DNA sequence: AAACGACGGCCAGTGCCAT
DNA sequence: TGGATGGCACTGGCCGTCGTTT
């Protein structure tokens, strides 16, 4: 097992020059720096460790240094270089399974200061090395600070353009900051057990010995990074076109808002409390004002006229006089996407609120808008031009004019490529962003249909033939009741398991919470499983807690399993609990839950362990689903990748799409991702039996 | 003594009128605003024949207002004639009052 | 030197969109 | 006496920072 790190002059995306790069290797015990010029010896090295079926450590490596040393050896020394995922070890992967909870762990760290408040629960390298104390200075700082002991400027991330002995050593700091988090995660007896010395075994013996969800999210890391290269095929032309039509009716919809609407004054600056005129008291409902301290009616003296008492001085131009108090006010003009602004308006129109905001504001919602009622006929109808204008905003928000719109990410390649974080979510889930693909509008919302067809295969054209891809749409069926039909089973013995193979499962909890409608038995049973309360568990059926209270215990009492198993779990974390002020505060037995692949799950809170169980099931489920897809689609011969067969796109929690190059590979990797589910329930011996449901199409919306 | 006004009327009454006009442009939210308002009844009564007050209520007349660039309540303008002789922003006392008007006739 | 003031970078408060 | 887990767009009160006016 070796350790390293190394330089590059930039991002992946555009990287062309390898700077710097050392080893620390743990059977000779000593390091070995490596510069520009030895480029070609450094790779040599790695491919020595995988000859000898040993292990690479890199922080961060296989979204970034693995695939870079990929590119960097194809354009710089024109060779093959391709570490083979079974030898890849990443410290920031261990990182973010072992400390799931940084956040945390990390206030301790803030309040002493130990840990800088911008590297605040961060599995950066740096922010490891202040929690390991290894950090005696960042690179960036001991060039930028430096660059003014030379006289040069500084231009946004330049620290990286040329190679410098400065670099060369602050990257030797890297691999020690490496090395020692490294250690810091083998010393974790649950992950990894004492008996074997992991800083000294072959690979094999690595992933076979340390506990399951080490491999699993080695897997998901190396395939995921994958995934954001592949990147996910976007029609640029048809969004700019959506733009546009937004664009003209936000347009069209504000001018019509502002002549129902018009302008106003509006208290705006004001510092102190307005007091009583007669009596003195601060009135804390009126506007706050200022108190000019200068000010008159005619300039102060200063002439020898009227150093006494004679010639006129000069009157004053100034609009205020030191004394009198004023309010500060501003003009403004209807803003539709101001909820202040529409509160305002309305609550002038005859609205009385009923639902405020802890900070007092009047809550202004979908929900509330949808039912607000004024006399005036015109205000009235307005709401719903305000329901309308908000709603494109939201669009256009995401789609063109946020900081994070595709439109803005979109690259010449003609795919966005979203970045994931495997294991960002506490229950394993993994987290979405630049931009998130794991939120784009449904097909079933207001423009949704055309959202989702813009990310699409056929929006990338084949490189040989020229023609469009197709698309597979995978989801995982009712993956969050089947999980937990698995873990009521040890208590009624497959019953539940068998309810959900019947099928119908939601006529079966109707008829147990005796709801009136299929439809309130699907809100229901999620709002349960969950931590609702009795209201809001009530106001599905139109009612409150009295009716909430009997629904649940009416559930429960149907369902002994569900109730035995919540039971068991509030016991087994739990020794007390109390209500103040609002808030719950609990005393653990224990704060964590274990999870399919052994990994502690961090649960924050009673109500929520349930669902802390199931969706970290769901989670794990799905993350070894769809990496034994990939692992039977390659090993069926199907090669991954655009200049392929079929290239994953995005994976949002119980669901893929999958490029595919033809509709027949399409059906392909549809039949082997029901093939790798079944698997993955027997795997972990899943007492219920566990489905996916496929879609073949152009785009998103389509397949779903 | 003291006028009230309309975005309408305001032409025809402030504008025109030969003669001086304080006018007072006040909101019913404005503590300020609503403890010079009992200043103004004095001032309305003593300086009759003198000037006449007049009050106008941004909210229900918003046109006129932005005409002048209010930046703050309440704010007294001083019209001679027709224009805008001097203006004097916040919520004076009776003297200060007084020696603003015994400045601008 | 004291602040009037228009300007501007943050950041908390709200809410919406997915699973 | 609780839907949960996350990413993000907007509005608008709350300070530093400058430049400016008595």
């Amino acid at each position: 097992m070796i350790v390293s790190a190394i330089a590059a002059n930039a991002l992946l995306e555009s990287v062309t020059k390898f700077h710097c790069g050392v080893i620390y290797d743990y059977s000779t015990a000593e390091y070995v720096s490596y510069r520009p010029s030895d480029f070609g010896a450094y790779l040599d090295a790695l491919e020595a460790e995988v000859a000898r079926g040993g292990l690479i450590v890199f922080h961060n490596g296989h979204k970034y240094d693995v695939p870079a040393l990929t590119k960097l050896a194809k354009l710089q020394l024109n060779r093959e270089f391709h570490l083979p995922r079974e030898n890849c070890i990443d410290t920031l992967v261990l990182s973010r399974l072992i400390h799931s909870n940084l956040k945390d762990t990390d206030m301790g760290l803030l309040r002493s200061g130990k840990l800088p408040g911008k590297r605040f629960g961060s599995h950066a390298l740096e922010a490891w090395g202040y929690r390991l104390g290894e950090m005696k200075g960042e690179y960036k700082d001991d060039f930028k600070r430096m660059l003014e002991e030379q006289g040069e400027e500084y231009v946004d991330g330049m620290e990286w353009w040329n190679f410098n002995e400065e670099m060369m050593d602050y990257n030797v700091q890297d691999v020690v900051v490496t090395k020692a988090l490294l250690e810091k995660l083998l010393s974790d007896k649950h992950y990894f057990p004492p008996e074997i010395d992991f800083t000294d075994v072959g690979y094999t013996t690595f992933w076979s010995e340390s506990l399951e969800a080490v491999d699993i999210e080695h897997r998901a890391a190396w395939l995921l990074a994958k995934q954001e290269r592949n990147g996910f095929p976007f029609d640029t032309k048809a969004i700019e076109e959506l733009y546009v039509e937004l664009a003209a009716r936000r347009s069209e919809l504000l001018r019509k808002l502002t002549e129902t609407f018009g302008s106003w004054y509006q208290p705006k600056g004001g510092t102190e409390m307005f007091c009583h005129p007669r009596t003195g008291k601060p009135l804390p409902k009126y506007p706050r004002i200022k108190t000019p301290k200068v000010g008159g009616i005619f300039k102060k003296p200063k002439n020898k006229a009227q150093r006494e008492g004679r010639e006129p001085c000069e009157l004053d131009t100034r609009e205020y006089v030191a004394g009198a108090p004023y309010t500060p006010v501003e003009h403004v003009v209807f803003n539709p996407s101001s909820r202040d602004h529409i509160q305002k308006k309305l609550q002038e129109a005859g609205w009385v609120p009923t639902k405020y905001t802890d900070k007092g504001a009047p809550v202004v919602d979908d929900e509330v808008l949808e039912g607000v009622r004024v006399d005036d006929p015109e205000k009235q109808a307005a709401i719903d031009l305000i329901k309308e204008y908000l709603m494109i905003q939201k669009r256009i928000g995401q789609s063109a004019e946020g900081d994070k719109a595709w439109l803005r990410y979109v690259a010449e390649d003609g795919k966005i490529h979203g970045s994931v974080n495997p294991n960002g979510a506490v229950t394993g889930r993994a987290t979405h962003a630049f931009p998130n693909l794991a939120q784009i509008p449904g097909v079933r919302s207001p423009y949704g249909e055309q959202c989702r067809a813009a990310f699409g295969a056929e929006h990338h054209l084949d490189g040989i033939t020229g023609k469009p891809w197709v698309q597979a749409g995978i989801d995982a069926s009712g993956l969050e009741l089947r999980c937990l039909a698995h873990f009521m089973a040890r208590f009624d013995n497959g019953e539940y398991a068998h309810e959900i193979l019947n099928g119908d499962i939601h006529t079966k909890n109707q008829i147990a919470a005796e709801l009136p409608t299929r439809d309130n038995a699907k809100t229901f049973i999620y709002g349960f499983l969950y931590g609702a309360g009795d209201e809001k568990i009530g106001q599905i059926v139109g009612a409150g807690k009295e009716r909430g209270k009997e629904l649940k215990k009416k559930f429960l009492e149907n369902t002994p399993a569900i109730a035995a198993l919540r039971e068991s779990i509030q016991q087994t974390l739990v020794e007390s609990s109390q209500w103040v002020a609002g808030e719950q505060q609990v005393k653990w037995k224990r704060r964590w839950i274990k999870g399919l692949d052994g990994r502690k799950v961090h649960v924050r809170s009673p109500h929520a362990a349930l669902n802390t169980l199931l969706q970290s099931a769901g989670a794990l489920i799905c993350k070894l689903w769809i990496i034994k897809t990939e692992e039977m689609l390659v090993e069926k011969g199907l090669k991954h990748g655009w200049d392929g067969d079929f290239a994953y796109m995005a994976w949002v929690h119980d669901e893929i799409q999958v490029g595919c190059r033809t509709e027949e590979i399409a059906q392909v990797v549809i039949e082997t991702a029901q093939e790798a589910m079944r698997w993955v329930g027997d795997h972990w011996n899943f007492r219920c039996l566990l489905d996916t449901e496929g879609k073949m199409g152009p785009n998103w919306a389509i397949c779903h | 003594k003291i006028i009230h006004l309309t975005d309408d009327s305001f032409d025809t009454d402030v504008l025109k009128a030969d003669g001086a006009i304080l006018v007072d442009f006040w909101a019913e939210w404005c503590g300020p605003c609503k403890m010079i308002a009992p200043i103004l009844d004095e001032i309305a009564d003593e300086y009759q024949g003198k000037l006449t007050v007049a009050k106008l209520n941004i909210d229900q007349n918003p046109g006129t207002a932005p005409k002048y660039g209010i930046r703050g309540i309440p704010t007294l303008l001083l019209f001679k004639n027709g224009e805008v002789a001097a203006t004097k922003v916040g919520a004076l006392s009776k003297g200060q009052l007084k020696e603003f008007l015994d400045a601008n006739l």
